[PDB]
This record gives structure tokens, sequence and C-alpha cells, in this order.
């Protein structure tokens, strides 16, 4: 699916915002816990932690209704700055 | 407290809580109303207890 | 798996509706009746049928109460009844099966009709029924072109009584049950043609259904005292002594008609507001007693358990703590007082789920109304402060009007923690500071601490390293801030060491940075500099602040410096060591307005007196003069009241010479000065409605009318205008005023009060409708909108594909020039003339974004007008180079290869972050764009117009009539130009290009008054008079042609001989009006401007009739320029994108009234929206012919009523389909991101 061009070198900030809150979601089940399992270790912020991912190994495909999967994995882009 | 009367029926007798169990005679549901249940003039009655109650058997 | 993708209403599915049949009638009497006693009966009214009540067996579903799903039932009655609805619909069309043949609708035909209707859309097969309306039962039966006129029968609209009689038609009718129709024959010819949804026959009101008893209530007293219930529909079980058994149907209909036919709140809280700033800018704080306000799920992890039990040991009456937590077997338990727990096995009897308290965020949500923007709720955080108020860092008071009365506000809680860490870093950092409706910032010093660091900032404010002390509630302060700061060095070492009040402000000693500013609330030349501040890397190098260099200003503040440059994180974090820096000052320094502050000197008093004089004596001179006029008016045109603009604009001289002299002698040291000096609260014409002359009030930009005959008011003389007897109040709120000057101020005093309350009159509708109207707006990542169908709105955003979010200094090319002054590379110097360096740079940038390309279409565009910018900066370093260099090297004249270089890759990185679509939610923004702004301002904008006629019409309402287009309009006013470059009588000779005697009898009709009138009005003819009057002789009646009249040089119009004898009427008024002397015919009044505009001589038409080609023969023109606006008139007399221009102006001039100027992006997209179809339909608040638009605004009539009733008993479908129902239907928004497939 190497329809993946016409995207600029940045994911926009409403999917990475969301992809942040999946991954809480992941993380506040049971765990996929990541490179430090809890070495941020504090009370209830769900979310807080998480935030502190800055590698993100997960894939996220995004569309247009007349087009295919524009695909893109987390790591082969620029992130919110 | 509007105590209505009914017809074939009657609130007029029915006054008077005051079951006196042993933690608050009786509790915080009629903890602090009084002999007859009616009056209370001066006791901080606090959040929910009973400032007045009445059997209610209306129809 | 799947939830719901596309749902409508719900029915009577029969099977499913009679499996669970109980009872229908089980005797005269319901509710456990004849028992004596109400044990459970009688298995309708329980078990269930629709769970009504505590418990019983729930049917298909279970248990009690909710859960248990609406429960059916067989509960049928059989009471003979028929279709009311299509009772009304059989009278109406007159019998649209032309009954009782029921023949083909059509015959042969022309088959085109056929495969037209079997190759459109639906909601149009009412056509063919409109066909038949009339010519059905009257026509050839077993004919062409149809097959109906079987059996002679028209309905009659005697009521809900449908009489069909073998009509002629109108001669056989009668009154008393005969010539009658009955509808079991419509039933049969049953058994607009689709009966796989358009069935009336099943519709029969004799298998009569109910609803579930879900929709009733029953209070139940426990007491046995009152049990109603609404409506229903099987409340006809008492009518079991009828059930037994053509006026006979309708006295059946009329005691059906009886009982048959006609995202709120969760986890709240309110409480009144009054803030801190010691919570730190994104912080906020709640009360401590919504603590006390639970049951989150807060579903328990396996790191979190033992810091969670931590709490679950309080229980109810602790903060820190835990109640009501949600247990592994669903069965919640209770730690409230039936507590008596919290033994809490360490790691599985709540291994699922816990509920806390707020203790960090946790965000919760802060509502106010109205919410102008969307910045009116946002994102921010918690823990917890007590002293139940809504404290929040209170420079963000503008958007919210967090109003200080102690009106309350209302506090959310969400408990949900999905896109809750969306929600807080999407619009808790980037919500605040930067707004796409303005592109101005929201958050600012609201008040004092505009004044307080503008004191410090004040050349004379010499401090002590003993005041260090006000320093340490900055940068040496509370939390997040406790680094060192480097202690700004001595800034005198005179006898008396001494620190400057500036950079005492500029105090921050973690993570340096860099900055540049200019251009404050001051004059020109050093001249006593409260302007062009100058800031340089962190430093305060000359200045003194201001609300647009310390506040809401645009493009200079702690923002657009702080905030591009260095990035986020540095704004939200100088904003703070603000709001504890400066207002910790005051308290050492204080301001005190006492009277002094507002009492002007006794010996400039004196300035107001003789001004009194003077200017009363000439407006009597005037007023005087009107009565003979020796000076004189005429000119003004008119000059009855036009001894009133002069009159008004010497009251405006008085009162400009009195401000002013409120201006002058106030001494420095003092109050309100410092607070128009500044911005901050006022400004100065408050300083002189405190000091000389409040005069002079107005009603409706024009003095106080009349109300006693010719008389303002009765304690004054006849007829008399003057600056008294017609409002104008002459006494400082110092030396107040009397009882002829209040009463003239509770009469332009109730503008404000009617200002700000009809305000919410035509707002509160049009917001709310501009937000139904305007959803399916996406953003889908080709750079191109698209609809509920995918319709392309838009291609690019203009060409950049940029819009207002990044609208950084001017885009940026002037505050980067800034950027890279304050990071100094050292390393270079003027040795080979680096003009041709420069051009190297520029070579180097070529191939430096020629790498350019991505979601792209937005770098090319403008990389040859960046390249041009460099090289006209080139071009002037140059000129600088050789000239001021014709040794310091002239400071260098600093630009290097590094910096350019720095320069170009910042301006890559902010026209490569402005990109919107990949994104992008462009349409709601706009919508508020163009909403809220007629909300806000209307004060000091459509009122000066203070005070003067000559072309200022109107201001917000002329929203409505744009979005509307109705015809109604009042103004259907059409500029255009002339020949426009010209004086007053070169185009005034156009200008009467542009564009009355004795009636006689004996055999003569009129005459003109043909003398030099006309010969100085315009150019017209007797014999023009006689071609006009010519022309049907009349107007809407019949009077003649005649060929001709008129057989004089002044006209003698031959009243043609009396064959109507009826009329001399006509014949005199016919021809007493104006017949070629209106200009186009039908039009009211033209106009003329001879103004003197952008420098040279003006001369336009400001025309009032529709429409356009009114223009064609003004030969002027000015062709090229002529313009209109009214939307639809000029949708078909020009062209489309003609009308979407004059959309987007009309918009934009409703919106040049002071202060307020929305993105022309927003403008440009409402157009697009006007457009779709290029013929130009906008959006109009009832319903548009436009197909790729949404079809949920056409069901917003404002609002739903008895129509959708009527279409549904027609089997018509409803257009309430769109995304505004989603709220109130919950399911997951689908479009741009929400519509994913792997």
């Amino acid at each position: 699916a190497n329809q993946k061009r016409i995207t600029t070198p940045y994911m926009t900030k409403y999917e990475r915002a969301r992809v942040l809150g999946t991954r809480a979601l992941q993380i506040a089940m049971c765990a996929p816990v990541m490179v430090e399992l809890e070495g941020e270790t504090d009370p209830l912020l769900i979310a807080m932690k998480e935030l502190k991912a800055r590698k993100i190994p997960i894939i996220i495909r995004r569309y247009l209704p007349d087009g295919s999967y524009e695909d893109w994995g987390v790591d082969e882009l620029i992130i919110t700055d | 407290c509007t105590l209505k009367r009914y017809t074939n029926q009657t609130f007029d007798k029915v006054m008077g809580p005051m079951l006196d169990a042993a933690t608050r005679k009786p509790i915080w549901r009629h903890e602090i109303l009084d002999a007859d249940g009616i009056c209370s003039p001066g006791e901080k009655v606090e959040n929910k207890q009973v400032l007045v109650n009445k059997s209610m058997p209306t129809v | 798996a799947k939830k719901i993708s596309h749902i409508c209403f719900g029915m009577k599915s029969p099977e499913e509706m009679r499996q669970q049949a109980h009872i229908q009638v089980v005797s005269k009497n319901l509710y456990s009746q004849d028992n004596q006693h109400a044990p459970l009966l009688y298995g309708v009214l329980d078990h269930r049928m629709g769970t009504s009540e505590k418990d019983r067996p729930c049917e298909t579903c279970g248990k009690n109460l909710a859960d248990c799903l609406g429960h059916y039932g067989y509960i049928d009655l059989e009471l003979p009844c028929f279709h009311v609805g299509y009772f009304r619909a059989v009278i109406g069309i007159l019998q649209m099966i032309c009954k009782t043949c029921c023949h083909i609708m059509l015959s042969q035909e022309e088959k085109k009709q056929f495969l037209d209707y079997l190759k459109r859309p639906g909601l149009t097969y009412l056509q063919k029924r409109g066909l038949k309306k009339k010519i059905s039962d009257k026509c050839r039966k077993k004919n062409i072109c149809h097959h109906c006129g079987a059996f002679n029968g028209t309905v009659k609209k005697c009521g809900l009584l449908k009489i069909i009689h073998e009509k002629y038609k109108t001669n056989k009718k009668v009154v008393r049950a005969q010539e009658n129709l009955n509808p079991l024959v419509v039933l049969n010819l049953f058994k607009l043609m689709n009966p796989e949804a358009g069935k009336p026959s099943d519709l029969i009101l004799t298998r009569l259904l109910v609803p579930p008893l879900c929709i009733r209530p029953s209070v139940v007293s426990d007491l046995k005292s009152g049990t109603n219930e609404d409506d229903l529909t099987m409340k006809l079980t008492e009518i079991i002594f009828l059930n037994d058994v053509m006026e006979d149907w309708d006295f059946l209909q009329l005691q059906c008609a009886l009982y048959i036919n006609s995202k709120r709140v969760d986890f709240s809280g309110r409480t009144v507001i009054s803030p801190d700033p010691n919570l730190r800018i994104d912080e906020v704080a709640v009360p401590v007693h919504v603590a006390k306000i639970l049951t989150f799920p807060e579903k328990v992890n396996k790191a979190n358990i033992n810091f969670l039990r931590k709490l679950v040991q309080n229980g109810p009456e602790v903060h820190p703590g835990a109640n009501f937590i949600q247990q592994r077997h669903t069965q919640m338990k209770r730690f409230l007082k039936y507590g008596n727990r919290e033994k809490m096995a360490q790691e599985l009897k709540y291994g699922d789920i816990v509920e806390r308290h707020l203790i960090d965020g946790d965000v919760v949500l802060f509502n106010r109304q109205p919410s102008l923007h969307k910045l009116s709720i946002m994102a921010h955080l918690a823990r917890v402060k007590p002293h139940r108020t809504f404290r929040f860092n209170e420079c963000v008071c503008t958007p919210y009007n967090a109003d200080f009365d102690g009106d309350e506000m209302n506090l959310h809680l969400p408990q949900t923690e999905e896109a809750k860490a969306e929600a807080l870093v999407l619009m808790g950092t980037k919500a605040n500071l930067v707004t796409p409706r303005n592109g101005e910032p929201l958050i600012a010093a609201i008040q004092d601490f505009l004044t307080g660091a503008y004191l410090l900032t004040l050349k004379d404010t010499f401090f002590d390293r003993a005041k260090a002390c006000q320093i340490i509630a900055s940068i040496l302060v509370g939390k997040d801030e406790k680094i060192k700061v480097r202690l700004p060095p001595p800034t005198i070492l005179k006898p008396v060491t001494l620190w400057t009040g500036k950079q005492i402000f500029s105090v921050i000693l973690r993570p340096s940075d860099d900055n540049p500013v200019r251009a404050n609330l001051r004059t020109k030349g050093l001249c006593a500099n409260d302007s062009y501040v100058t800031i340089q890397n962190s430093e305060l190098m000359s200045g003194s602040m201001d609300k647009g260099t310390l506040g809401s200003g645009s493009k200079n503040n702690i923002f657009y410096i702080l905030l591009r440059d260095w990035g986020q994180n540095e704004a939200a974090d100088a904003m703070s060591r603000l709001a504890r820096l400066a207002p910790v000052y005051l308290s050492n320094r204080g301001f005190s307005i006492g009277i002094g502050d507002v009492t002007p000197g006794q010996g400039l008093l004196k300035a107001k007196y003789e001004l009194l004089n003077a200017g009363y004596k000439k407006c009597d001179e005037y007023i005087e003069a009107l009565n003979t006029g020796k000076l004189q008016q005429q000119p003004g045109c008119t000059a009855e009241e036009t001894l009133e603009a002069l009159i008004l604009k010497e009251l405006s001289v008085i009162r400009d010479h009195a401000g002013s002299a409120c201006l002058r002698e106030l001494d420095k040291s003092n109050s309100p000065l410092t607070m128009a000096l500044c911005g901050s609260k006022g400004s100065f014409i408050n300083i002189s409605q405190m000091i000389a002359c409040v005069g002079q009030q107005a009603i409706s930009g024009s003095r106080v009318p009349d109300g006693f005959e010719n008389r303002s008011l009765p304690h004054f003389e006849k007829h008399s205008k003057l600056p008294a007897a017609k409002g104008f109040v002459a006494n400082s709120f110092y030396s107040g005023l009397t009882p002829t000057e209040f009463f003239f101020h509770t009469m332009a005093g109730r503008e404000g009060l009617v200002d700000t309350a009809v305000k919410t009159a035509e707002t509160g509708y049009m917001q709310r409708r501009l937000v139904k109207s305007l959803e399916d707006l996406c953003s889908q990542y080709d750079l191109t909108v698209r609809s509920s169908t995918g319709d392309i709105i838009q291609f690019i955003y203009g060409g950049d594909g940029l819009d207002p979010a990044a609208m950084e200094g001017k885009l940026e090319f002037k505050r980067v020039l800034d950027n890279i002054k304050a990071v100094f590379p050292c390393p270079s110097e003027p040795a080979l003339s680096k003009n041709e360096l420069i051009l190297t740079t520029e070579s180097i940038m070529k191939k430096s974004e020629f790498l350019c390309c991505q979601d792209s279409f937005l770098q090319e565009i403008k990389k040859f007008i960046k390249g041009v910018s460099e090289k006209i900066k080139k071009t002037r370093d140059k000129y600088g180079i050789n000239d001021n260099g014709t040794r310091v090297l002239y400071q260098l004249d600093r630009i290097t290869p590094t910096q350019v270089e720095k320069f170009l890759e910042t301006c890559r990185d902010k026209y490569m972050r402005a990109q919107m679509e990949p994104g992008s939610a462009v349409g709601a923004l706009c919508a508020q764009s163009i909403g809220e702004p007629g909300t806000q301002m209307t004060l000091k904008t459509f009122h000066f117009a203070g005070v003067a006629s000559m072309n200022i019409t109107l201001g917000v309402p002329r929203i409505k009539e744009i979005i509307n287009a109705s015809k109604a309009i009042s103004t259907p006013i059409i500029t255009a130009q002339l020949d426009k470059d010209d004086d007053a009588d070169y185009a005034r000779l156009v200008k009467g290009r542009i564009e009355v005697f004795l009636p006689d009898d004996c055999f003569i009709l009129v005459k003109l008054s043909l003398e030099r009138i006309r010969l100085l009005r315009l150019e017209v003819n007797a014999e023009t008079v006689r071609y006009s009057i010519c022309t049907s002789k009349l107007r809407v009646k019949p009077g003649d042609v005649a060929v001709h009249g008129e057989a004089v040089v002044c006209v003698t119009p031959r009243e043609n001989s009396k064959s109507s004898m009826y009329y001399v009427l006509q014949f005199l008024k016919e021809d007493l009006p104006k017949v070629v002397v209106q200009g186009i015919p039908e039009v009211s009044r033209a106009v003329i401007h001879i103004d003197e505009q952008s420098g040279k001589e003006k001369y336009k038409l400001l025309v009032e009739g529709d429409n356009l080609r009114a223009v064609m023969a003004t030969h002027g023109v000015k062709g090229t320029r002529t313009t209109s606006n009214n939307t639809y008139e000029v949708e078909k007399t020009l062209g489309i994108e003609a009308a979407r221009t004059t959309i987007i102006n009309e918009i934009q001039y409703t919106m040049v009234n002071h202060g307020m100027s929305i993105d022309r992006r927003h403008v440009m997209l409402l157009s697009d929206l006007m457009t779709y179809k290029g013929e130009v339909l906008g959006i109009t608040r009832f319903g548009l012919a436009k197909m790729k638009e949404s079809v949920l605004m056409l069901a917003s009539f404002e609002k739903t009523a008895d129509h959708l009733f009527d279409a549904a008993y027609f089997g018509q479908k409803d257009s309430v389909c769109g995304v505004s129902e989603c709220i109130i239907m919950g399911i997951p928004m689908n479009i741009g991101t929400g519509l994913f497939k792997l």
C-alpha cells in the first residue's frame, strides 16, 4: 500500500493526540508497556506517562473516501513540532 | 409539612416518629425531632435528617 | 464489529409485536380493580407489558428497569376506524386512485416521463398525483395520455368527510346517507407508485398496535392515590360497548382522532467564580466538595493497585479517597454510610476498576453562556484548592467573560480516559493563546498586570537590591520555576547603586531565549519614549508596555514573539512570571483614584465657560438665521434640519476642545491618565466626561427628537431647537448635571440596555442556525474539502493552502528577520560585498527547498516570491553597504551566510507547519468566525456615524440578509461607477443623463412644465413624453395607445374620446405620474456621490432598484467596476464567481466596523459553500435546492412542526439525517479520520 506521498513530513495534531489516547487505553488495560515499563512511577495519572513515548511502535492509516489507504508508520515521520 | 386530611382514611391521628432505637434515639432518620416528632426549636438539624415525618396513609 | 451505521425511526414489526401478546381486553376494568386489592393485574398493564414498575418478567429483555427494552404485545381492539391522514389525503387530492377503476396511471405515453421517473432520485413522485390532482375521475375512461375518468368521482371537503358522488362534475351533489363512497374500495384498489415503502393499505385503523409501556411512567404513590399515564393509544379499551360494531365512518374517525393523532448532562457542577493568579497558566482549581462527587471508572492497572488502595481505605468523609467503587463481579460496593469495609485483598477485590477523587488532572471542563468561541470551554488542569470558587490564571478571563458580579458558573467532569488524553494535549496549550477566528491572543494581562508592569517599565522607577523580593514570586518562585536567577547586573554604580525598572521585568534565568518587539501606543520622533520598545534577546532596551505590547494585541506581544520562536511551553511560563511579578508590585505602590484625579484646575475651567459662550453664540446665530438665512444653508441639500449637522459638529468642536483641555494639565503622577496611557482600563473619552464636557448625547446617531410637539422636553420653549432643548449635556460628571441633562442621559443610556438586549435577538438564532447548517465540512488529506457525498468544495485553501492558525508577523518575512537578529553568529564581515554571497545563499536556498515536496502545492506557489523577497533584501543591503560605507564596518551590517541559512530554514519550517489539509477541520471554525463577530461588537462602530448622512447604511444585521437572501430586503442598493475619473461637472453631465401643469376640460387633456425645469433636471423631450404616454397610456388598466397625442409644442395629450365615459379618473392619474422620469422603469430614487475620495474625485451611482443590467446604458460607465449588493439578482444578471465575490465582500462590509477583521479564508469557505452548483443559491436558514450540500439543513425550518407528521402519513422520508442528529443519536463520526478501513 505505497500510496503515501500526499502527507507533509508530519502527522497532523488530531491524529497524534488520538493515537496518544489509544496508547493510553492500551497501557491502561493491562500492559503493552514500553522502553521503560514503569520507570516513571506515579499514582493515577493514566495519560501523562505514555505521553513520554517518543518511539511509539504502532501503525496508523489515513484515507479519503475517493482514495486508497495512505498508510504511515509512526516511526517513519516527524512529530508534533 | 402540609399535613393533609383525606375523606375515608385519615392522617388525623397519625403523627409521631421516635422509634427510639439505641444509636441516635432512634437514628439519623428520627434523631433530632422531639417527644412528638414535630418540633425542634434549636438544634443543628443536619444534612438530610428529619425535620418532620408523617405516616402517609392517604388513600 | 459494527455499531449503528445507518438507522432511522422505528415502528411495529407485526410478528414480534404480537408474539408477546398477553391480553387485548380482559374485562371492563383494569389495574386489578375487582380484586379490591392490587397483587398484579391484569396481564397487560402488568407482566409487563412494557416494564413500567419495579419488577416483573421482562419480555425479550431483562432485567428491571433499564435494559428491559420496550416489550410489545397484541392488544388489538378492532374498533371500526380508517386512515384519518388518508381521509385528508383523499379529500385534498380528490380521489387520486380514480376509483373505482384504479387503472394504469399513464398510457403509452411518451415513455419519456416513465424513464425519467425511473432514473431520478426520490422525493419527486408527487408530480404524478399532481398531474391527476384534478383530471382524476373527470376524463375519458380507457383512453390515451392517462387512464382515469372513472367513475365520475370527486371528493368533497366537508371537513373530515369524503363524499364521492357520481359528479358531472359540479352538477351531482346530495345531502342522509346517499351518493357515498367507502374507504374499503380504496383499500381494495391498493390491492407515486411504490408499495415497497408507500403502502396506505396496511395503515388501516382496524388492527391498531400499541407502543410499549416505556413511554409511560406511572407514579404509583405506594398509597393507591393517582396512577396517571400519558397518553396513550391503548386507552380505547374502555370503548368495548362500541367495539361490538358513510357518516358512521366519519363519526368513528372523529372518535379515533381524540387519542390517535396530534448530550444534555453528565457529571457536572456549578458554583460562583473568584480566581487566583497563583495557579500556573495551564493549571486551574475547583472547590474541594466536588471530590464528594464521584462514581469514576479509573480502571485499575497493575502498576497502580497499591497507589489506589492507599486512597481506597479512606471512604466517605476524606478528600483523597474512594467511594462506590465498581467491583470485579459487576456488583459495585460502597464505602459511604454503609461502608464498614476496606479490608481490601490487595490485588483482586477491585482488580478491574476503582474510583478516586480529583487529585491531579484528571481534567475538568468549565461552561460559559454564550459560548462565543470554541475557546469558551477548554481543557486545563486541576488539584484542587479549596474555597468553592472557580479559580484560574486570571490572564484568560477574556474568552470566558468570567464576570464577577458573583453570578455562578458551570463545571463538568469527564469520566472517560479515551480522548481525554487527546483533549488535554490538543485544546489545552494550543487552544488558549491562538484562535483561528481572529488570529489574536485571548490570554492577556486583563487589567492591573498591565498598569503594574507598565509602572515597572516607567523610566522613573529605580529599585533596590533589597528589591529582589518582588523578583522572587516570578523566577525564584512557585512550582516549576526554581532555578537560580542571574541577578541582572548593578545597573548604576554612582554614589547610589540602583536597579532600573525594566530588567526587573525582563527577568528569568532558566532556558535562555531571544525575542524582539516594537511599536507601542505613543507617537514618534526620542519622544519621551513609550513606543518602539525594541526588546532584544530577553532584555528590555527601550520602551514601556501597553495593552498592545503586553496584552491581547496582534503581532507584538509576549506570545507572537514567545510562541513562534521560541515554541510553546515558554509562553505559558512567561505569563505566570508576570502574573506573580507585576501585580505583587502594586501592593507596594498603590493606585488610588481620589477626587483630585478627576478635578480640573480652577485655572483652566475658563476653557470650558468661554467655549460654552462661543458655541452657544454661534449656534444661536445659525438658529436665528434659518428663519432669515443670510449665510446660508442650501447648500447642505437638504437644509431644513441641516442646521443639524452644523450644530452637531459645533458641539463636537466644543467637546473636542474640552477633552483636549481635560488631558493637558493632568499631572503625569495621575490615575485614569495612567489607565488610558496604557490601554489598561478606559480611554481618553472618559477622562473628558469626568472633567469638562459629557456632551453630546444622541439617540440614533442624531440629537434627541421631539416627543412633545416641536419641542423635546416641556421644560423649554416651543419649536426652538438649541443645544439645550435637544439633548446636549454640558456638565462634566464632576460638577454633575441638571434635570434637563439627566433625562437626556437615560435615553442614550437606554441604548446600551437595548443594544445589549436585542443583540441576543438576531445572534441567538443565527449562531445556532449556522452551527446546525455547516457541520459536514471536512478537510481530507488531498488538500480538498468534501461533502456528505464527498463532493468537492475546494482544491486548495487559496493557492497557499494556508489557514490563519500560523499567522506570524508580516506572512513571515519581517518578524523572522528580527528572530535571527537576536542570535548572533559573529564571524563574518563586509569584504566581498556580500550581495553576491547573498545570491550564493539564494542558490543554496533554491536547492534546499526543491527537496520541498510532500503534501505540497504550498511552497512552489510562494517559493519564487520568497526568492524575490531575499533578492530585494540583497538589493537593500547593497544600497546600504554602498552609500552608508561611502571603523565598525557599519555595524558589520550584520548579514552572514549562517543567518540567511537559518532564516530560510525558519521560513520552510513555518511555511510547512501552517499547512492545513492534512488535518484539518476547517468548517466550524469559519462558521463561528462569520457568526459571533456579529454578537460581540455593535457599540463604537455603527454610531460614529456621529453625525452625518451620505453612505453609511448597514452593519451586522446585513448578515441575516446575506445568509437568507430574502426578497423583502429594504436595501437592494446597487452601487456602480460612472465616468469616474472626472470633475463634478464632467461626471455631472452623465449624472443628469441618468434620469406638471393644469389638466383642463372642454376637449383638452393636460399640458406640461416642459420649460427649463426639465432642461435643468435631465435631458428629456416633449416627444419623449408623447412616446411614454403612448405606452399603454396607463399601468395595469386598459387605457389605450390611441396613436397618438401631443399635437402641440407643449403636450396636448388628447384625452381619448369618452368611449369609456366611466372615468376621467384614469385619464388624469395615468398621465399625472412620471413615465419617462424614473430612469429604470422600476426603481426608487437614483443617487449621486460628488465626493473626493482616494485623492481624486470619485463619482458613483447608488441606485436602489433591482436588478443589474440597469447599468447597460450608463454611458460612463465604468463597466469594469460595476457591482451589486443583492446575491440572488447578481446570480442571474452577472457571473457565478461574481456572485461568490459579492457574497465574500458583503460579509466583509458588515465587518470593517471598528476592530473585527475575520479571516478572509473563512468568508472564502462560506462563499464556496454558497456556489456548489455554480448557479448561486446561498445557504439560507430554511433550505436549498442544492443536492451536493447537506440535506439536514433543509429540515431545519425553525422548527419541526406538523409538516413532518403529514409527510409521515404520506410515507415521505425525513431530512434530519445529517450529522447534527449524531449527537442525539450517539454514534461515532466518520469523516477525514473517523472512517478507518484497514
